[PDB]
């Protein structure tokens, strides 16, 4: 591999970081979404 | 005495005067492949794809909105009835482009649906594929006109069913152009029930464009609110 | 582009980050919330734009069979881009 | 109209087949309930036998009763086995609750359950 | 051979498996689906859909899906005729809504009418 | 029409439909349709009295031994007062055939245990008294084979829906694995793809 | 067209009878069954030095599911929903939408690393080759919920690697 | 070509456009030879006088006829875009047509 090893692109991690995971910094899920139905604003103002 | 008989593939059926061979060939069942006929719109022989034999009869009948005459005897499944639907459906193929992932009518397409069931499969004409860049319609309607078909569907039904009388076309052959020449911003009453008539992805929803695709979804019952018409 | 929210950690660019009450926020205790440092929101605005003198011109990516498809675009219009829908890279004239 | 039954002329042999079952099951507890190692009274798995038996009560036809004599027959081999274990037989048993009765009003808080 | 037979309704309800809770809670739907309305496709038609009511599809706290407590919410039934609709739903038990079939008209069109002479049919750009 | 196009032959489909319609004159008690397959594979439909006369009369008879019992499952089909079909493949060891007897049933009147004539139809006849609940009748033993014990409502049917109704999981509680009502977290998204323009325009059912 | 054995008679002529009599008795093919064995034992084997040496494999092996972008470009999904339509498990869930600058867009892209049956019909299906079969197999996790990845973690996979990925491609787009 | 109009004023009305009351009486000519009924049928004489009149047409000569002629200016701008006269691009005052195609090349 040393005949190409780099690729000529700027998105590359220079690290290669290691098998990340059984650590305190590991990968965890979430639902990436945003707001549903944008529940409703009460007013603002105190009426009575 | 108000019965006209055809022998649709030999079988004989009765037939009111005046109307098409199409809804003969609804009566008996058979759709024929159509494109620019609509069952509640004016008719206008355009998209050829209706073609059918008639036997002693060396030209090929638009079906679309042949009268019926006396005694008829029609071949649904000739060969050459099916040359001319691979034929049609090879000319329709070239000046539409590579967009069906992008497109919104993904299972809900025309094109699409009748080339499997009647066209070919190893296209030919392997360069050209002109491109007509698109109006800003408004705001409810997406507008890529570059996959107008120009079937005339949206004209047709605009000026007499919505006559609002915008829609038209420029130019010839290649360059024919759907819609207003002077990019007016096409505001009336009605102007969202033309993102669905337009059987190509041509014109699409606003809101919707980008969002989900018709194999997904489910279909569900309801009656119209805010409207005491339903 | 990566920004910071106001509870402290790194938002999306997809707007999907979180409140002052969301409790995705405290199963994110102790452990990477792994978001991408790489927008490509910006990328495009990185991207020049060419100038083709013809009419009607094509896009493929960078490849015979690989990448997109063939789509031809226009450029007819005298300020309006043409923008591909697979690339996003637009394009000019010169008349 | 013509339809073959499965065993029986009228309701009274299936009257017979189901009564001389439940006879076996009434006979068949005591002997498993001791074999199978279980918590559970006799007298509360008893009745809840009798009530499984009181369930169906509503059906007239005999040849689905004699068909549910057949079901209570399987059964009541693969629990004179000892093939089926502790999970099935209290599987019987209803004890993972799921509280919620038929009061409007507890059906109202825990919405969308009519 | 000509045997015992009594005439009633069947009982295979008690059969299915299914608790009281789904047959008496749940309720069935009977009709001919709709044709989609973008393209014009009769051939969805001749099928009598059974389905049932749709209940509740909370989201996954952690995925974000259609986590629903519905196990009957996932089926749908091709039949024939009305009959065969109606003799199924009183065999396994639950109760049933028909809806009636709602067929196209035919509807008279002619190009003449089309491009008259003094009538007020007239598109006047094609 | 003629390269990569699947090549099939005159000469089987005769003598197939000149077998099915000798087998159909010396039995007129219970033949009922007689339809050769294109792919010449032989189909006969047939009532549910004679099961065992037709069994007894297709494993002999000198002019087509058929001692092979194969595939029998009474296919799920709804919207018939006669729901359940009982097909027995029989495929011959001296002449190289394959017939179908497609007799038909409904859910509540036996069959008539077909174990009596061939000795490798018991497990075959238990498989689909347990999952499809067809009976029989002088039957050595019903007991249920693929399910679980305490499983009921025959679930291959279309009455039964894909999930069941019961959801094994253990607790600590009462210390056991019970099972549970479902709590399914995906939606299973049935995805519709009944296409409408008929491609096939050969099997069009006559309509009213 | 048939060629049966074990018909063969054994020999009643002294010689050989007194032959299978010597090999019951004195238990000689026993022994040279022996010799096989250690005729085998005297070899060097096959095995593999595990942490030091990785085995053979394909350059069309289906691992990571990860995913590509263009050269310079921006993130190669079109969400099109081929893949979701082709998945046999539906492990597939595309939420998406356009976001405002014209270029069409996701919202959350779901792939269940429980649910993949692993074929690669996700791969044969994008036009793009956006979602592609990785190359490496160590996955490993000791939890369960990080077994579920999302869009920016597919996107940071793809970060730490192409050039295997395109090598891989680069050799294997003309079969296909 | 270029089937958009693209305003840029010496367009986009109000721009003055005008006739000669002896030009209106040619166009009493011009409709008094269609019969009733079919008003509209005179659109491409008319918009031939607008080229008489005018060397190119512009827009408000279209929005002129439309108000005249009791048409939709849609169709206005169909037959404007649609034929081979009306050069709605400014042209020279002669204007030079080369004929060339099967026995003159
Ligand atoms: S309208 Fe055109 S781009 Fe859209 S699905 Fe049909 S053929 Fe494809
Ligand atoms: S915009 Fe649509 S409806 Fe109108 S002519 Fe074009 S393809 Fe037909
Ligand atoms: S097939 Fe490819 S482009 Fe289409 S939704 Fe899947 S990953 Fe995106
Ligand atoms: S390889 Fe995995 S993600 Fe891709 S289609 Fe198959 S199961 Fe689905
Ligand atoms: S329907 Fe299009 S031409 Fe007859
Ligand atoms: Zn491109």
């Amino acid at each position: 591999p040393t005949v190409k090893p780099p690729t000529a692109r700027k998105f590359i991690w220079t690290n290669h970081k290691f098998n990340l995971s059984g650590t305190p910094q590991q990968y965890v899920p979430y639902s990436t979404t945003r707001k549903k139905i944008q529940e409703w604003v009460p007013p603002s103002t105190p009426y009575k | 005495s108000n019965l006209i008989e055809v022998f649709v593939d030999g079988q004989s059926v009765m037939v009111e005067p005046g109307t098409t061979v199409l809804q003969a060939c609804e009566k008996v069942g058979m759709q024929i492949p159509r494109f620019c006929y609509h069952e509640r719109l004016s008719v206008a022989g355009n998209c050829r794809m209706c073609l059918v034999e008639i036997e002693k009869a060396p030209k090929v009948v638009a079906a679309c909105a042949m009268p019926v005459m006396k005694g008829w005897n029609i071949l649904t499944n000739s060969e050459k009835t099916k040359k001319a639907r691979e034929g049609v459906m090879e000319f329709l193929l070239a000046n539409h482009p590579l967009d069906c992932p992008i497109c919104d009518q993904g299972g809900e397409c025309d094109l699409q649906d009748q080339s499997m069931m009647f066209g070919s499969d190893r296209s030919r004409f392997l360069e050209g594929k002109r491109a007509v860049e698109d109006k800003n319609i408004g705001p409810l309607v997406k507008t890529i006109m570059t996959r107008c078909i120009q079937c005339t569907r949206c004209i047709r039904f605009a000026s007499e069913i919505a006559g609002v009388d915008d829609l038209g076309t420029t130019g010839r052959g290649n360059d024919m152009q759907v819609g207003t020449y002077i990019e007016k911003m096409f505001m009336s009453e009605l102007s969202g029930n033309i993102i669905d008539i337009c059987p190509v992805g041509a014109l699409t929803s606003k809101p919707y464009a980008f969002t989900a695709r018709p194999w997904e979804t489910r279909k569900t019952e309801s009656i119209d609110v805010m409207d005491a018409v339903g | 582009g990566v920004r910071t929210s106001p509870t402290g950690e790194k938002v999306t660019h997809t707007g999907q980050v979180y409140d002052d009450e969301d409790y995705r926020r405290v199963r994110f205790v102790g452990r990477q919330k792994e978001v991408n440092e790489n927008f490509a929101i910006d990328l495009i605005a990185e991207q020049p734009v060419s100038q083709v003198g013809s009419r009607v011109i094509s896009c493929d990516g960078g490849g015979g069979a690989l990448g997109h498809p063939r789509v031809y675009i226009n450029l007819d219009k005298e300020t309006k881009t043409g923008t591909c829908g697979y690339c996003g890279l637009q394009f000019r004239q010169q008349h | 109209t013509s339809v073959k039954p499965i065993f029986s002329r009228d309701m009274n042999e299936a009257k017979r087949r189901v009564r001389e079952l439940y006879r076996a099951w009434y006979r068949e507890v005591p002997n498993t309930v001791h074999l199978f190692q279980l918590d559970i009274s006799v007298k509360q798995g008893r009745d809840k036998v009798r009530e499984m038996f009181k369930k169906n009560a509503h059906v007239t036809d005999p040849r689905v009763v004699d068909l549910l004599v057949i079901k209570g027959k399987m059964e009541l081999e693969e629990t004179i086995n000892v093939w089926k274990q502790r999970t099935h037989v209290m599987r019987f048993f209803h004890e993972t609750e799921a509280p919620r009765p038929k009061d409007f009003l507890s059906k109202f808080y825990v919405g969308h359950d009519p | 051979t000509q045997l015992i037979t009594v005439d009633e309704k069947l009982d295979i309800t008690t059969l299915t498996g299914v608790p009281e809770e789904h047959i008496k809670t749940r309720k069935a739907r009977i009709f001919v689906p709709a044709r989609n309305n973008m393209q014009s496709g009769v051939n969805n038609t001749k099928k009598w859909k059974m389905e049932f009511d749709t209940r509740e599809r909370w989201e996954n706290p952690l995925m974000g899906w259609a986590s629903t407590a519905d196990p009957l919410s996932n089926l749908v039934l091709t039949f024939s005729t009305k009959e065969d609709a109606i003799a199924f739903a009183e065999k396994n038990g639950w109760s049933y809504d028909v809806e009636e079939r709602k067929v196209p008209k035919p509807k008279s069109k002619s190009y003449g009418a089309n491009f008259s002479w003094n009538k007020r049919t007239r598109v006047s750009t094609k | 029409t003629r390269p990569t196009v699947r090549p099939r032959n005159d000469v089987a489909h005769k003598q197939l439909s000149a077998f099915g319609e000798y087998v159909a004159e010396i039995l007129p008690k219970y033949v009922q349709q007689v339809q050769v397959s294109c792919f010449s594979e032989l189909e006969i439909c047939i009532h549910p009295d004679g099961v065992i006369p037709v069994l007894t009369f297709l494993r002999d008879h000198s002019n087509a031994q058929f001692k092979s019992l194969a595939d029998l499952t009474a296919v799920d089909i709804p919207t018939r007062q006669n729901r359940f079909e009982i097909v027995y493949n029989l495929l011959s060891l001296r002449f190289n055939s394959r017939i179908r007897v497609k007799t038909y049933t409904d859910e509540l009147t036996p069959v008539e245990s077909s174990v009596s004539v061939y000795k490798a139809a018991n497990w075959y006849e238990r498989e689909i008294w347990d999952m499809f609940g067809v009976f029989f009748a002088n039957h050595p033993d019903l007991r249920r084979i693929l399910t679980d014990y305490g499983f009921e409502g025959h679930p291959f049917r279309k009455d039964f829906p894909l999930s069941g109704y019961v959801e094994l999981r253990y607790d600590d509680e009462v210390k056991r694995v019970v099972a549970e009502p479902v709590e399914l977290a995906q939606e299973f998204r049935k995805f519709d793809l009944n296409s409408p323009w008929e491609a096939f325009p050969a099997y069009r059912q006559p309509p009213e | 067209t048939y060629k049966y054995v074990n018909l063969r008679e054994p020999s009643m002529d002294m010689k050989s009878v007194t032959d299978r009599a010597a090999q019951t008795l004195l238990w000689t093919e026993l022994i040279r069954g022996l010799g096989m064995t250690l005729s085998y034992l005297f070899r060097e084997p096959a095995t593999i030095n595990y942490p030091f040496e990785k085995g053979p494999l394909s350059p069309r092996f289906r691992g990571e599911h990860a995913l590509r972008r263009y050269p310079s470009g921006e993130e190669r999904c079109i969400a099109c929903k081929l893949c979701e339509a082709v998945c046999p498990a539906q492990a597939i869930t595309i939420e998406a939408e356009p976001r405002a600058d014209g270029s069409r867009r996701t919202t959350r892209y779901d792939i269940d690393m429980t649910k993949c049956i692993y074929c690669g019909f996700c791969q044969e299906a994008c036009p793009v080759d956006a979602i592609v079969e990785g190359p490496n197999f160590e996955f490993s996790t000791e939890t369960h919920e990080e077994l579920l990845y999302n869009k920016e973690k597919l996107l940071n996979n793809g970060d730490k690697w192409e050039a295997e990925i395109a090598a891989n491609i680069q050799a294997d787009y003309l079969y296909r | 070509a270029l089937f958009v109009h693209r305003d840029t004023p010496k367009n986009n009305p109000e721009t003055p456009f005008d006739f000669t009351p002896e030009n209106y009486k040619r166009i009493e000519a011009i409709v008094k030879n269609y019969p009733e009924g079919h008003k509209a049928a005179a659109v491409l004489p008319v918009l031939d006088l607008a080229q008489r009149q005018n060397g190119w047409l512009p827009i408000s000569a279209m929005n002129k006829v439309a108000e005249i002629l009791q048409v939709p200016p849609m169709r206005v701008y169909e037959v404007a875009t649609f034929y081979t006269m009306y050069n709605r691009k400014p042209v020279g005052k002669y204007h030079i047509q080369v004929c060339t195609t099967t026995p003159c090349m």
